[PDB]
């Protein structure tokens, strides 16, 4: 209670119709839409307050889609998917979307017309409107786009290949920079304020510098098998999730070590992320269906104690064959959550 | 067996000159009795009213003289009742079943707006026997509803005219002309003309493109043949009803890169989040009232450019009404489940008990203090404004709690031996509320229009 106010504490609306679990939940730029990726292969689009899918789209006959993630700019309205060794870059149909900044996206994604190929998909997509095809050599798990949107990154874990790769947008070019890892890289964060990188292995996290290309910081939260991790806005704290049903809250100005470590869940997290714009919020999700929302507050001033407290605990995902909570993403102004659970369900929080 | 009452009204058209002053003594007493006193011949002269009693601001739900045990205060007091027309209660009727989900209702009336606004030119000044209810679903049709539950006309589809995408609101301007909005960034006003078999014709009239994002919401005026909106956009629009008067429109936002297509006059955008609503002031047509998710209500001014006045919330404001002093009162639905009653000039009260976001509000054609709210857990409440509580502790704040007076749930799940509603809106959500005189009608996810009257 207390201080602590707003976070979410009901689910308000539920977001159905995908078949077999739902691997991702990204929110649109503006905070108007949902989108989704399933296993059963569809990308989907969805009016947030009410819950109507506004669009649907399926890239590959057969395989799960991993991540989806919007491109982070208010100016263009597009969407990047991965399904298996592609990631898809497409213009879902919206109302937000009119001849102007269709025009304006399909100008962003057609410039710039192996590592990575880039090739125009089939017909049939761009029918759907999927503009690009990229593929890379061993299967995406993550996908993170940098601030203003020209660089994105795909991760992928088996291939030690392919691993970290940093595509960039505007040249069309696929980039397997400081190569090898040392690790099984499970996904990857870009930098909010600084041109830093950062690579989560199930070992460490790894904060590198770009076109220096060189390793800054490692940090090492000290658990099995890291599942994911976010970082703070501020840049200067971020926070990692494990199987080990542990949540480690990681001070970069102080130490490697883990500043704080949670223990509120049954089953291992499987997603961690914090409220970007500006609100005390983070939240984990769990093989049991509970998210775990806390508030935690990055001081006014630097080396400081970051104060952290649970505020609320999300119950309401069905534990559906065997797993929980996939995925979260949060509103950009609102102090709202949607998660990605396998009951074949996207969930909103308030 | 002694105890003094003294009883006072807000009722405008109930009112006790000089008897307001005299004693009721068995003092085990419900209501009834009390009731019955003011129906008496001595009294009002009415003689079957059903009354409600407010002391202190509460309901009477007991005897006095245990009302003034358990409290304290068997002080021989004078305790002063104010007392209200009972509410009719607005029990199941019918429902008129859809094929996607009911985004929209608007009722046609010989006393409702539109009607009202009818009989001054033209004018079908619609007769107490035929009236019509309008539906906006997300298939994006309009269909033009029978009182007895009947599709008399329906809205062409893509093809021949109609919208491209889901229609979010629509409402009546006259028995001519209605208006309606949606996904595809339109707003289009229809012609409807009714033949002497009951079937009906929808022919767009006007194509209005000033939106760049969903036109979430939308009010009319039909004396003014005034249109305004508000969009996801952030921005609210303002329009000519009437093909005459409007400026051409941006061409930009069209379908490119017969029905007349028209732009907006006057679109602003005021708003930080997306727009939630956009209404008339009652009293003065040239003033409108904006909410949105960025927490605030704007007062606006539209015979110039823009905001007079900036009123700032806790939560973000999901929808806006006013209810009729010289000026009106706001009722503000909130994504936080409750509803603000704001006071524009320079937070009186919250109604407070509905499970999830409060999308659609009403007031009551019957009294001032009324309202009905309709929201996405699956029910729409009514409220009495004279019910009023200091406000509890927890999340309490300032004293402003008023709860709901009744309950009307979705006979889609109520007729299910079901106990809880289901969690979040699941199937039940309600989208749209309108009342009038037929009344309550409610339209959302369960795909159907709603009917709830005495
Ligand atoms: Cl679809
Ligand atoms: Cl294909
Ligand atoms: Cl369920
Ligand atoms: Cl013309
Ligand atoms: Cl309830």
């Amino acid at each position: 209670p207390d201080e602590l106010k707003p976070f979410p504490t009901v689910q308000q609306t539920i977001f159905r119709g995908h078949e077999g679990r739902v691997r991702s939940v990204a929110i649109d730029p503006t905070g108007v839409a949902l989108a989704t990726g399933g296993d059963d292969g569809t990308v989907r689009v969805w009016e947030l307050l009410t819950g109507e899918q506004v669009w649907s789209v399926k890239l590959n006959g057969d395989e799960a889609v991993n991540t989806v993630r919007w491109r982070p700019t208010k100016d263009t309205f597009i969407l990047a998917a991965a399904a298996g060794e592609d990631i898809f870059l497409m213009i879902p149909t919206h109302p937000s979307v009119t001849p102007a900044l269709d025009q304006a996206s399909r100008d962003i994604l057609n410039a710039g017309f192996p590592p990575g190929k880039w090739a125009r998909p089939g017909t049939r997509l761009e029918d759907e409107g999927v503009l690009l095809r990229i593929t890379v050599r061993s299967t995406i798990k993550a996908i993170s786009w940098h601030r203003r949107g020209d660089h994105f990154a795909t991760v992928s874990p088996s291939g030690q290949r392919s691993s970290v790769a940093i595509h960039t947008l505007s040249k069309h070019l696929t980039q397997i920079p400081f190569r090898k890892l040392n690790g099984l890289a499970q996904t990857a964060s870009f930098h909010p304020l600084r041109p830093l990188f950062f690579v989560a292995t199930q070992r460490s996290i790894r904060c590198y510098d770009l076109q220096k290309l060189e390793l800054v910081k490692i940090v090492q939260p000290g658990a099995k098998w890291i599942s994911s991790f976010d970082v703070h806005p501020g840049g200067d704290n971020l926070v990692v999730g494990s199987y080990d049903k542990r949540l480690l809250w990681h001070d970069l100005d102080l130490s490697n070590r883990p500043y704080k470590t949670m223990r509120f869940h049954t089953e291992a997290i499987r997603a961690v992320r914090f409220h970007k714009g500006g609100l005390p919020l983070f939240a984990d999700a769990s093989d049991d269906g509970s998210l775990q929302i806390f508030h935690g507050k990055v001081p006014n001033d630097q080396l400081e104690n970051p104060t952290i407290v649970p505020v609320k605990m999300l119950k309401g995902h069905k534990v559906v064959n065997k797993l929980g909570v996939l995925d979260i993403d949060w509103h950009p102004r609102e102090p709202w959550c949607v998660s990605a659970g396998a009951d074949g369900t996207a969930r909103l929080w308030m | 067996a002694q105890v003094k009452v003294i009883f006072t009204t807000t009722e405008p058209d109930l009112e006790l000159p000089e008897s307001k002053r005299q004693l009721l003594v068995p003092a085990d007493i419900r209501r009834y009795g009390l009731s019955r006193i003011l129906n008496s011949e001595s009294m009002l002269d009415t003689g079957s009213i059903p009354f409600d009693f407010l002391i202190n601001g509460s309901f009477l739900r007991s005897s006095l003289e245990d009302y003034l045990t358990s409290n304290g205060l068997s002080l021989e007091t004078t305790l002063t009742l104010q007392y209200v027309r009972s509410l009719i209660p607005p029990v199941y009727e019918a429902s008129f079943e859809h094929d996607d989900w009911v985004s929209a209702v608007d009722v046609l009336s010989a006393t409702s707006p539109a009607g009202r606004w009818s009989s001054a030119a033209s004018s079908a000044a619609v007769q107490p026997g035929q009236e019509r209810v309008l539906s906006a679903s997300y298939d994006g049709l309009l269909r033009i509803w029978n009182a007895s539950g009947s599709v008399i006309a329906t809205s062409p589809s893509g093809s021949h005219g109609g919208h491209t995408a889901s229609i979010k609101a629509a409402k009546f301007l006259t028995s001519d002309r209605l208006a309606s909005a949606g996904m595809d960034r339109t707003v289009r006003v229809w012609k409807y003309t009714e033949s002497d078999h009951f079937t009906g014709e929808l022919k767009p009239t006007l194509e209005l493109y000033g939106h760049t994002g969903s036109v979430d919401w939308l009010d009319v005026d039909g004396h003014s043949k005034h249109i305004l909106t508000a969009s996801a956009d952030g921005a609210i629009g303002f329009w000519s009803a009437s093909k005459a008067s409007a400026p051409e429109p941006d061409a930009s936002l069209l379908p490119g890169a017969s029905t007349a297509q028209r732009g907006p006059l006057g679109l602003w955008s005021i708003h930080t989040a997306p727009a939630t609503a956009a209404i008339f002031d009652p009293r003065d047509r040239t003033v409108a009232y904006s909410a949105s998710q960025d927490h605030t209500v704007r007062t606006l001014d539209l015979t110039t450019g823009q905001v007079v006045s900036t009123l700032t919330l806790t939560h973000p404001l999901l929808s806006l009404s006013a209810l009729t002093t010289t000026s009106p009162l706001l009722a503000a639905g909130t994504s936080a489940r409750h509803i603000t009653m704001v006071d524009p000039r320079a937070s009186v009260m919250t109604l407070r008990g509905h499970a999830n976001k409060v999308v659609s509000l009403s007031p009551s054609p019957e009294n001032e203090y009324s309202l009905v709210s309709g929201s996405h857990d699956g029910t729409c409440r009514v409220w009495d404004l004279r019910s009023v509580r200091p406000a509890t502790k927890e999340e309490g704040s300032l004293g402003g709690v008023s709860e709901p007076v009744y309950v009307i749930e979705r006979e889609s799940w109520a007729s299910k031996g079901k106990k809880k509603r289901p969690v979040a809106g699941d199937g039940c959500k309600v989208f749209s509320v309108v009342w009038d005189k037929l009344g309550i009608f409610s339209g959302g996810e369960d795909k159907k229009v709603q009917v709830n009257r005495g």
